[PDB]
């Protein structure tokens, strides 16, 4: 059953990426931004910044250098300031990408090479494992997780009194169909009979709020009797 | 331009006012953010509608002091994440 | 902190305020103002993304049942109150009164003077009454479902049994809790009251929020002061220069003003970019805290308050979030 669910899920990842075009936008925009910024830089060559013209070889071939100094200085100021702005913006974007890379390294170290227990760090639900894949300037994680979904209701009690003593689950919880009582682990419905060997005794049953009266089967007594 | 200022569907929001969209009484999820909880989309016979965005389905969980819910069956899920 | 106040700057109103000759001289500088506007709208998008990332963690809106038989606990100070038009906790009302926000900008101060020079304040995408709905939904889900709603469908479970699970997560046997329920209830209620009156009496608690607003306010304020410096021309009022000199020599003065104002605007935008990066880092920290200290039970030391962590409760503040760790 788990094998069939896993294979169907992997196929759904495959055709979901193959059908949806807008999945990889988090990568694409990055390239676009750099592309856009670089393109802007090129068309900053075409503004004259208040001089005669934006072509340098025009000004060299029209004026004598006593006044070409005046014109060229304005060009130098404009182009240098624009280049400075480009470099500052690229520095800020580089810091952002470095932050995302450290996040990616942390996810690779924890969600892949081990089994994390932090909630929603490695996908939605309880985490089982991960698989990495490569992308142009990036990484793509497939998280494989476990989601429980078919619920049903029961009536409980925090402890069971049997012989003037309280009994507590060694691990799990006490549940009732309505007639009987069972011990169950916390994430999968499975009744087991309340014995000594999955419970323990502590104090008396005159203190705990809401303790219900039942019996606890002893595994030794019918062997002895 | 002045071909839109005729209006007759004008709607005043906390960000200003909107011309060319027709205010509805439903609540959908957001498509294009306008602001102050108002979003807009292009839907149906087709036009641009604007609405109060819908945060999600309303839900109530049947709490008691002696009732528990437990799962019986399970599902394996695979999700993608891009960095 | 989660977000700062979205700000939009219009060049042509700021630099060449109503002067055709000034703008015609400005287009010789190319496409600066498009870049400036693009950077500011990038920050303005990123603020909405930050708030959406922090608070939109689930996709259903649970509600608390009306009956309050939570085994002796008393959540009256963090549950919503139907007695107010703003459906908040009283703790959230203390938070909304302690921060003195500014920058109203109402539809018709220093705010009007900021309005008259191309500086506009965009309102946030999420109002103050939907953030409260998310926070109340997270409170409802935490107190009635444990952590199961953080992984799938909501499963109801009685509250003291959940607290038994949470001591079992620490390393304490759960029979400690069931024999000492009343003591724990009294300590919890007294501690919540201590949070309430301690925050009410101390004025200087919320400085981490307030300074952020102040810095942006201060930065925006000094921008307006840069309209009053002459940068080496004969006057700082552009209409004076147009009403005194002929344009073939007024180009000399106006160019100096363009240079000065453009450089000051660039400096402001670079500083706002760096502050945006800082606020984004703190927002990702807040999202991690909301995912781990609330929706589960973390075991990292001192990530969820000092001591062995039991649970958390989030509350909303203007431009930020406030966690109560119960430990
Ligand atoms: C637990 O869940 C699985 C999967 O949802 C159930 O398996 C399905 O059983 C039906 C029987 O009518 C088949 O038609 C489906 O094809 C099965 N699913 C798969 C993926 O093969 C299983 O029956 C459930 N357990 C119980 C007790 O109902
Ligand atoms: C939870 O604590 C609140 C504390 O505010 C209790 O509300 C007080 O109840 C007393 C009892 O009559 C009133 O005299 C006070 O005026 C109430 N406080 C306020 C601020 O109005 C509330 O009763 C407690 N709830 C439970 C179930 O214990
Ligand atoms: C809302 C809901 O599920 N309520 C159920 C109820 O129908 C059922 O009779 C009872 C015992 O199983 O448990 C609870
Ligand atoms: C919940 C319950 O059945 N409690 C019983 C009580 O009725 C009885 O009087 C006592 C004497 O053995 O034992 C216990
Ligand atoms: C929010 C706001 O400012 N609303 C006002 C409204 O009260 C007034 O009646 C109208 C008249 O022009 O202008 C607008
Ligand atoms: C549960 O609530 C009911 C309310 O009808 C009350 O009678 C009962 O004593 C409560 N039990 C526990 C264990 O809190």
């Amino acid at each position: 059953l788990i094998a069939n669910q896993f294979n169907s899920a992997i196929g759904k990842i495959q055709d979901s990426l193959s059908s949806t075009p807008s999945a990889l936008g988090k990568l694409q925009d990055v390239v676009n931004q750099n592309a856009q910024a670089l393109n802007t830089l090129v068309k900053q060559l075409s503004s004259n910044f208040g001089a005669i013209s934006s072509v340098l070889n025009d000004i060299l071939s029209r004026l004598d250098p006593p006044e070409a100094e005046v014109q060229i200085d304005r060009l130098i100021t404009g182009r240098l300031q624009s280049l400075q702005t480009y470099v500052t913006q690229q520095l800020i974007r580089a810091a952002e990408i470095r932050a995302s890379a450290n996040l990616a390294a942390t996810k690779m170290s924890e969600c892949v090479l081990g089994q994390s227990k932090r909630v929603d760090f490695c996908g939605k639900g309880y985490h089982l494992m991960s698989f990495p894949q490569s992308a142009p300037h990036g990484v793509v994680f497939l998280h494989v997780t476990y989601v429980p979904a078919q619920e049903k209701n029961f009536t409980t009690a925090p402890a069971i009194c049997h012989d003037g003593k309280a009994h507590f689950p060694r691990e799990g919880v006490f549940v009732s169909n309505g007639t009987h009582w069972f011990v169950t682990q916390r994430n999968f419905y499975e009744p087991q009979i309340i014995t000594t060997d999955n419970t323990f005794v502590s104090g008396n049953c005159d203190v705990v709020i809401g303790i219900v009266n039942n019996t606890v089967y002893d595994p030794l007594q019918p062997e002895l009797d | 331009w002045r071909v839109y200022s005729t209006g007759s569907n004008v709607f005043q929001t906390r960000a200003g006012c909107l011309i060319g969209a027709e205010h509805v009484n439903n609540s959908y999820e957001c498509d294009i953010p306008i602001g102050a909880g108002i979003c807009a989309s292009y839907q149906t016979s087709q036009s641009i509608i604007a609405y109060t965005m819908s945060l999600g389905a309303e839900n109530s969980v049947a709490y008691s002091n002696n009732s528990i819910a437990i799962p019986t069956n399970f599902t394996i899920s695979v999700t993608t994440e891009i960095l | 902190p989660v977000s700062m106040t979205k700000t939009s700057v219009d060049c042509t109103m700021y630099i060449c305020g109503d002067s055709t000759e000034c703008s015609n001289l400005l287009l010789q500088y190319g496409s600066f103002c498009t870049q400036l506007n693009r950077a500011l709208t990038g920050i303005a998008v990123e603020q909405d993304k930050n708030t959406q990332e922090v608070f939109a963690q689930v996709k259903q809106i649970y509600k608390t049942p009306p009956i309050k038989d939570f085994g002796g606990f008393n959540f009256s100070q963090i549950l919503p109150d139907p007695s107010k038009p703003s459906k908040r906790s009283p703790i959230e009302d203390l938070l909304f009164n302690k921060v003195t926000l500014a920058d109203a900008g109402f539809i018709k101060d220093l705010i009007c003077a900021q309005k008259f020079n191309g500086l506009t304040v965009l309102p946030p995408l999420l109002t103050d009454e939907m953030i409260a709905q998310y926070t109340s939904a997270l409170l409802a889900g935490t107190i009635t479902s444990g952590w199961t709603f953080g992984a799938g469908p909501a499963l109801q479970i009685p509250f003291p049994m959940q607290m038994a699970y949470r001591f079992n997560g620490i390393g304490v046997t759960q029979n400690v809790l069931y024999e000492n329920q009343k003591l724990i209830a009294n300590q919890f209620n007294s501690a919540i009251g201590k949070i309430q009156d301690s925050l009410s009496s101390t004025p200087s608690a919320l400085g981490k929020l307030q300074d952020v607003v102040n810095q942006n306010a201060q930065a925006l304020n000094t921008l307006v002061k840069q309209l009053s410096s002459n940068f080496g021309a004969i006057s700082s009022v552009l209409n004076d220069i147009l009403s005194r000199l002929d344009p073939p020599e007024a180009e000399v003065q106006i160019d100096r003003l363009i240079t000065g104002r453009l450089q000051s605007l660039q400096t402001y935008v670079t500083q706002q970019l760096i502050r945006a990066a800082e606020i984004r880092a703190s927002a990702n920290l807040a999202a991690t805290k909301m995912s781990e200290c609330v929706l589960g039970q973390s075991k990292r030391v001192d990530f969820c308050g000092k001591g062995y962590h039991l649970m958390s409760f989030p509350q909303s503040a203007p431009h930020g979030v406030v966690f109560l760790h119960v430990t």
